[PDB]
């Protein structure tokens, strides 16, 4: 079960379907795994 | 002319109750319909901005070279559009 509420992104004309659906609790697992690495200072 | 003098006799085989009910219902239906047809037009008077606009106005979003809004480089969800 994915209990409500959700986040929906519309990606097309109205009344056509065409939208992406996110569960905030599942998307947190993808956010909690990215970890951009830290910069390395430019070289002389 | 005098050819219409006996029109009251109409009510001896057409009855008043059903006729009144039909007339009233039809007139209300027509009223609502015509107001909605004129609202969905150029003659709309609620939304014309005369004498003044009262709500904030729409703001457009800039597009990319593909004609759709630009993605934001660390957002965990893509950007919405309504046109494709
Ligand atoms: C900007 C105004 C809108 C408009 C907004 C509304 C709204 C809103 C309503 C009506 C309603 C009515 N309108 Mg109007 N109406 C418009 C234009 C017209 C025109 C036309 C030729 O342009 C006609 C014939 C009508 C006719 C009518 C009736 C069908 C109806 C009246 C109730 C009824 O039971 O009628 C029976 C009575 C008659 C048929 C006689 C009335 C005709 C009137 C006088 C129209 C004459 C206008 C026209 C310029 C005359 C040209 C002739 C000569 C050169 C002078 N409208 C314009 C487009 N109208 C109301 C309704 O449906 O109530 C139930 C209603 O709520
Ligand atoms: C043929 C079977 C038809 C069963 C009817 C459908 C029930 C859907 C689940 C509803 C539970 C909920 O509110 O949400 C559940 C959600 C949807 O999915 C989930 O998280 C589910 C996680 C596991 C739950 C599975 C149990 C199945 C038991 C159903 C009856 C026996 C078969
Ligand atoms: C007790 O008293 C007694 C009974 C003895 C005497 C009674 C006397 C009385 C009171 C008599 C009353 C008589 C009355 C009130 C009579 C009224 C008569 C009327 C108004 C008659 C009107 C008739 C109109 C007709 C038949 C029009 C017909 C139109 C047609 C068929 C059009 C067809 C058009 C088409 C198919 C075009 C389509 C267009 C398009 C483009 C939209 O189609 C796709
Ligand atoms: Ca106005």
């Amino acid at each position: 079960c994915d209990f409500p509420p959700q986040d929906v992104v519309q990606t097309g004309y109205r009344g056509l379907g065409m939208q992406q659906n996110y569960n905030p609790k599942l998307l947190q697992k993808v956010i909690d795994a990215t970890q951009v690495p830290d910069a390395i200072p430019a070289a002389t | 002319s005098d050819k219409f003098a006996g029109m009251y006799k109409l009510w001896t085989f057409i009855d008043p109750r059903r006729t009144l009910i039909f007339i009233v219902a039809f007139q209300i239906m027509l009223g609502i319909l015509i107001h909605m047809i004129v609202l969905g037009s150029d003659l709309n008077w609620h939304n014309d901005g005369i004498p003044r606009f009262y709500s904030p106005r729409p703001v457009d979003v800039a597009v990319g070279p593909a004609g759709i809004p630009l993605e934001i480089p660390g957002s965990p969800m893509p950007q919405a559009r309504n046109y494709n």
